[PDB]
């Protein structure tokens, strides 16, 4: 049939209204740029308002800490595959970027001097390495990621950027490398969107639910990195898959680390920390992807718990109903509900779930989404930037440091904003549309609409999402992969044999379900491969058959006199992969590392080590 | 095997000489979640996928899936299905809304309402904005419990006569919760005029004090406190000032 | 006059019933519930009396026919004592439950007892404080009228 | 095709755009005060007129009783009677038919205190039937 068309023309256009987003939004619209936020539904609906720990920084109003020491945690957590000049970044701006949330007035919980309150978190740690455990997180008791978006939101809206919401995001508006708009679809009336703009960021969060079990949101689909691929742009790191230690049993609502930094600890069916086994250090508090681990080898071997004896207990009961209720309000809600448990009386069951994606499109410390080739390095993608979860700065590597997120989103947003009010020519104006441009996107839509196909919208994206979790797993062997990667190429395929029902373009549900599955395999396939084709085993990846960590040197005896393995050789590099969309056929180039910092006379870069928690 | 069977509003705007009704579903009971949701989720999936509402957290926070269920305005996501299957739940839109499409209410006024309340701090002595924190001391920031927790689900406007009657004129629980919000913070200096938008007959004062906001908040919260200390600000009683942020801070 | 919001409200109204979209089920599909039904109840009694006061003073006014002659254009009609005393207890009723229930609804005004426990006491406490005052008026004068039906010595 | 026009944004409150001419600090706070006080001490009252009758009752009950039903109707009809439903010049005379009221109302309260039996009366006269 046929549609109506809009046109809009602005400086830029922001793609998704998260935390990272309205961080942008608002630098913006405070310099005074005609901004506008393209988002699919009112922004305090978005995954960020589920954050629960807290966010990194050290303000030390606990006991002193040096901002340091936090960088130390981020490039360790990272199992060295972050690039260490994000990592850099990241940490000198956090007691800003915090600080700057307290003073748009976050009612962040408070010590009793006067100044944040600060707990405890997994995988960090004072002195460099040899300390006690650091108290960095700052929160709002439980609520830290809600409390944090509304007041993005309520601040959002001082500085006068146009809202367009519930409008899905089609694609990227594409003139050979260059990005002047998006093409966008508006529930409320199906009138399709066009918009001219000078700049555009993508900022979509995760695909968490690629997966059957994921402690993330319905509508977390990943649809930025869609758009990159489908923009043609190269993917990267899509095989960290972060899984979170304590998701609960039954439905996958996660119960934050919060509770174990702030006392309750992990119990198998013998009742026993084994813990201390695992990490005789840290214990409870190690990275999340070694804890993860430690439960799903705990069950394996049948030391599980319940009648099934198939997940474990998260303990709290033996901590004072004081600082439960006060330190950890709302988990003990959810606790009730779902579990039926109260936290003063019995533990919880919990059980590692697919948490956060540490890959997306790949950027530099400024936050720019970038191309990549052997023959010159990497060429910038202009008009084009990317943050949050669907970002890949890789300040996360392997594995991502928790509480690190909003704190990435908070930051490069920021930086979103501060490096387009740098280089932005108050001179030259708004990018045209090519003639006939955009009708590829639409064209989708409706063949997509009318799809009488044989396989239901509904029962395709289960199956897949079965077969990602049996596959993409916590751990995984070669000949699963192999045979998923088989399965898996079948299932992007069976997208031609799609039935669909709701025919309406007003609120068409049915419809955003299929767009938003199209969106999940071309992320999906991507995952698998990447996983696939990688033997090592590195943070959030882990294999059956691979189980050393393949370095340039061995860092486990001394370097002195070593052989450099050549780059082809080892396994310190980011993943790259591309598919084309028509095809759905991927194929995989292979970043080197950034291992310098940006200012060496103000902080010195930290050498590949063994990971000891 | 138990079968329950739920009643739904349903509107398709876009048919010719459109109509609302109810829909009827059967659900095995068996085959299914506790909570209400998942049992919408079933039906879109199995039965009609043209079964359209509003979903994201699950978890029972993100405010959008949020709807009036045996009579009662709640979330959908932490409502547990009535087990006994002799009755028969029904499930409607948040009351008076203005409906875009079967359970998906127009939010947009409810949205304008928050925004003009001002949701944001404001100091007279304008301030660096990267330095140093605000003193705020527990006993101030405690004031803000019950307070910050609103999800903007808007339940309770929704089940408030007054404003279904006069939702134009006036704010709502949900919006006035919140704007007691900013007025009592201990970092606020726009209190006094912060009170000043509201002064007027239709803003704050057509509260009849009904009760039905906190009877149905789903997150335990209490709009008519609210409401009440802002009356009294509206006349007698005062705002407190803050002491002073102490030396070495 | 009406604040910049307010304005804003009309025209969404404007622009919603410009599109002919429906407004969602209210009364009819609402709980019963003790929160509303008493501030229901308040007004419904407040608009009695008021009601009563009307048609009193202007019937009998705009009327040839005085109260005296209407008291008992009444009580020349065989009328059984139950009847008439619940018809009392009728009366008294609105006049009870207003008033009690009136001081509540100040206590709210002021944020005082407005959470669903001290809510639910003082509908009860209320509703059946008034059905007892109210009572006590009909029944003991209707006591005193029997036992002087009979005095001992 | 693209061929296709170009619209505007999307209908949108802006609070500080609006904040520019707008200030009428007009307060209801006090008025809504005094409503309140007002049936507060007219509490004692009420029980005062079962215990005490007589002829100066009659009257300040009705007086009393006229301001507050007078403030508490208008409270009424801005709820009940409102433009969205009635169109705006029906939504006014409601608004005067309330001081109609009002008056309808005393003036036909102070006849029956005057050319009848009274109030505390015309109740004494019904409990005894
Ligand atoms: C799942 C989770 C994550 C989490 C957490 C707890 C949970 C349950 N707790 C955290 C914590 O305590 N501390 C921390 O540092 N991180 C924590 N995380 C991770 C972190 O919260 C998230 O990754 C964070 O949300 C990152 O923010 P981001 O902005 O990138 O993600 P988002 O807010 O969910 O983004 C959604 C926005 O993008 C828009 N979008 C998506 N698709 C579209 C399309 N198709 N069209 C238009 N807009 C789109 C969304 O609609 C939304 O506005
Ligand atoms: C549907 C109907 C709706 C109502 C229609 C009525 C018109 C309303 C007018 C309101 C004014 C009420 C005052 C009446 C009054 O004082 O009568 C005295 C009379 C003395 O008679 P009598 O029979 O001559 O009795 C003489 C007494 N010795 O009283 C009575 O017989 C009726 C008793 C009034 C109820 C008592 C009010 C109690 C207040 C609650 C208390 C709490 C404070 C704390
Ligand atoms: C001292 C005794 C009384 C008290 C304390 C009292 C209390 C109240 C209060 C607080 C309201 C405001 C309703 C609101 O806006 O929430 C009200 C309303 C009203 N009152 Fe009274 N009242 C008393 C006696 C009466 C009597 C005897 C009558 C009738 C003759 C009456 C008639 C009304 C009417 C018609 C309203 C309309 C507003 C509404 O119902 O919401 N009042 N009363
Ligand atoms: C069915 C329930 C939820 O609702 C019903 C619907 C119809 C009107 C009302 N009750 C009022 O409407 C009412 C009662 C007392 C004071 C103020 C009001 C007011 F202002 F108008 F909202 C109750
Ligand atoms: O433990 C949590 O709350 C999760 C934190 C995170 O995702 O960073
Ligand atoms: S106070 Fe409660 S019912 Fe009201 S908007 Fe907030 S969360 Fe919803
Ligand atoms: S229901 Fe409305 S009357 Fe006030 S008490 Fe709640 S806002
Ligand atoms: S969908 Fe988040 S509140 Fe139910």
């Amino acid at each position: 049939a046929q549609y109506k068309v809009i046109d809009h023309a602005y400086d830029v256009v922001i793609i998704g209204a998260g935390g990272a987003g309205l961080r942008a939004a608002m630098g913006l619209g405070e310099a005074g740029f005609k901004t506008a936020v393209v988002t699919k539904m009112f922004p305090t609906r978005s995954h960020t308002t589920a954050a629960q720990g807290g966010i990194n920084a050290a303000l030390g109003s606990m006991n002193p800490d040096d901002w340091k020491w936090h960088f130390y945690d981020t490039a360790k957590g990272s199992d060295w595959l972050g690039d260490q000049n994000a990592m850099h970044y990241l940490t000198r701006n956090a007691v800003e970027a915090v600080t700057e949330l307290e003073n748009f007035g976050m009612p962040f919980s408070r010590t009793p001097e006067g100044k944040i309150y600060q707990r405890s978190f997994g995988g960090q740690s004072n002195n460099y390495g040899k300390g006690g455990v650091a108290k960095r997180t700052c929160c709002v008791a439980d609520r830290t990621g809600h409390s944090m978006l509304h007041t993005l939101y309520g601040n959002s809206l001082r500085c006068h950027c146009t809202f367009f919401i519930e409008y899905f995001a089609l694609d990227l508006l594409m003139d050979k490398g260059r990005c002047v708009g998006v093409i966008a679809l508006c529930l409320e009336d199906g009138t399709i969107h066009r918009f001219r703009s000078k700049r555009t960021i993508v900022a979509t969060g995760g695909y968490g639910r690629a997966y059957f079990s994921c402690t993330t949101a319905h509508m977390n689909t990943g649809d930025g990195t869609a758009l990159a691929t489908r923009a043609g742009i190269a993917l990267e790191d899509l095989e960290f898959i972060q899984f979170h230690p304590t998701g609960i049993y039954g439905v996958g609502c996660l119960i934050t680390e919060g509770s174990r930094g702030e006392g309750g600890f992990l119990v198998n069916s013998e009742g026993e920390r084994f813990m201390e086994r695992y990490a005789p250090k840290a214990k409870d508090l190690a990275s999340r992807d070694v804890v993860s681990r430690a439960e799903t080898i705990e069950i394996m071997e049948g030391r599980g718990v319940g009648p099934e004896k198939d997940h474990i207990y998260l303990q709290l009961h033996h901590l004072p109903a004081e600082q439960l209720h006060q330190r950890l309000p709302g988990i003990s809600e959810t606790a009730k509900i779902f579990a039926g448990v109260d936290v003063t009386k019995e533990p919880i069951p919990v059980i590692p779930t697919v948490h956060y994606n540490m890959g997306g499109i790949p950027t530099n410390y400024k936050a720019q989404v970038i191309k990549y080739t052997k023959e010159g390095g990497d060429k910038i993608v202009p008009g084009l930037y990317a943050c949050g979860e669907c970002a890949c700065h890789s300040v996360h590597g392997a594995n991502r440091l928790g509480a690190n997120s909003l704190l990435d989103a908070v930051v490069f947003g920021r930086a979103c904003s501060i490096n387009i009010k740098e280089e932005l020519k108050p001179d030259e104006k708004i990018p045209e549309l090519p003639e006939g441009a955009g009708e590829e996107s639409i064209a989708n839509l409706d063949a997509v609409r009318y799809a009488n196909g044989d396989v239901p919208t509904a029962e395709l994206r289960l199956t897949m999402q079965k077969t990602m979790q049996k596959h993409a797993g916590v751990f995984r062997r070669g000949d699963i992969l192999a045979e998923g990667v088989k399965k898996m190429m079948d299932l992007s395929k069976e997208l031609k044999r799609l039935k669909t029902t709701d025919r309406s373009l007003i609120w068409n549900s049915d419809l955003t379900e299929s767009l938003e599955l199209q969106n999940l395999m071309l992320n999906a396939t991507q995952t698998i491969v990447a996983a696939e084709n990688r033997k090592e085993s590195r943070g959030a990846h882990a294999r059956d058959d691979f189980p050393k960590r393949e370095d340039e040197y061995d860092y486990s005896k001394p370097i002195e006199g070593q052989t450099k393995r050549p780059f082809e050789k080892h396994w310190r590099k980011h993943t790259l992969t591309k598919q084309d969309p028509r095809t759905g056929h991927i194929t995989l180039d292979y970043r080197p590392v950034i291992d310098k910092t940006l200012d060496p006379a103000e902080v010195d870069w930290i050498p590949p080590i063994i990971r000891s928690y | 095997k138990r079968i329950k069977t739920f009643e739904i509003y349903r509107f398709n705007p876009e048919e010719p000489g459109a109509k609302p009704k109810l829909q009827k579903f059967d659900v095995d009971l068996d085959k299914c979640g506790t909570m209400v949701l998942d049992a919408l989720i079933k039906i879109k999936n199995e039965v009609d996928p043209t079964l359209t509402f509003r979903r994201s957290c699950r978890e029972g926070i993100c405010g959008s899936c949020a709807m009036n269920i045996a009579g009662e305005n709640t979330l959908a996501c932490i409502c547990n299905i009535d087990q006994n299957t002799s009755k028969t739940t029904k499930i409607y839109p948040l009351p008076h809304m203005f409906v875009i499409k079967d359970l998906v209410p127009d939010m947009n006024l409810f949205y304008a309402q928050y925004a003009s309340i001002q949701p944001w701090l404001q100091k007279k002595t304008k301030i660096n904005l990267g330095e140093k924190q605000q003193y705020q001391s527990i006993k101030e920031q405690e004031k803000l419990d019950g307070l910050y927790e609103c999800i903007l689900c808007a339940c309770c406007s929704a089940s408030c006569p007054s404003y279904w009657w006069n939702a134009d004129k006036y704010l709502g629980p949900a919006v006035l919760m919140q704007a007691y919000r900013w007025i009592i913070d201990s970092r606020d200096d726009s209190a006094a005029e912060r009170l000043a938008r509201m002064q007027d007959g239709f803003s704050a004062f057509k509260c009849h004090t009904i009760m039905n906001c906190t009877k149905t908040c789903p997150k335990h919260l209490n709009p008519a406190r609210a409401i009440g200390e802002i009356k009294m600000l509206l006349t007698k009683m005062k705002t407190k000032p803050a002491p002073l942020p102490t030396p070495a801070n | 006059e009406k604040t910049p919001i307010q304005v804003w409200g009309w025209d969404y109204l404007m622009r919603q019933r410009a599109l002919k979209r429906p407004i969602a089920p209210h009364l009819t599909i609402y709980k019963p519930q003790m929160t509303w039904m008493v501030s229901g109840l308040h007004r419904v009694t407040g608009c009695a009396m008021a009601g009563t006061l009307l048609i009193g003073g202007v019937g009998f006014s705009v009327l040839p026919l005085d109260f005296t002659t209407f008291v008992e254009f009444i009580r020349g009609l065989g009328i059984p004592w139950v009847i008439l005393d619940t018809f009392k207890f009728i009366i008294a009723f609105p006049i009870a439950f207003h008033t009690l229930n009136g001081i509540r609804f100040i206590g709210f005004d002021m944020a005082k007892g407005t959470d669903i426990p001290s809510i639910y006491r003082g509908a009860y406490l209320v509703l059946g404080l008034a059905a007892l005052i109210s009572l006590a008026v009909v029944v003991y004068p209707r006591w005193e009228r029997h036992k002087k039906a009979t005095l001992p010595t | 095709t693209s061929a296709a026009v170009t619209g505007a944004a999307p209908p949108q409150f802006d609070p500080i755009a609006a904040e520019k001419g707008f200030k009428p600090l007009h307060s209801h706070g006090t008025l809504f005060k005094i409503e309140r006080y007002f049936a507060a001490a007219m509490v004692p009252l009420i029980p005062a007129a079962y215990f005490i009758h007589g002829r100066e009752m009659d009257l300040c009950l009705a007086l009393a009783l006229t301001l507050h039903v007078h403030w508490g109707v208008w409270g009424v009809v801005n709820d009940y009677g409102r433009p969205f439903v009635l169109g705006d010049t029906l939504a006014a005379a409601v608004r005067v038919g309330a001081y109609i009221f009002t008056a309808c109302l005393l003036a036909g309260l102070l006849y029956f205190n005057e050319h009848d039996v009274g109030l505390t009366r015309a109740f004494e006269m019904v409990w005894e039937l």
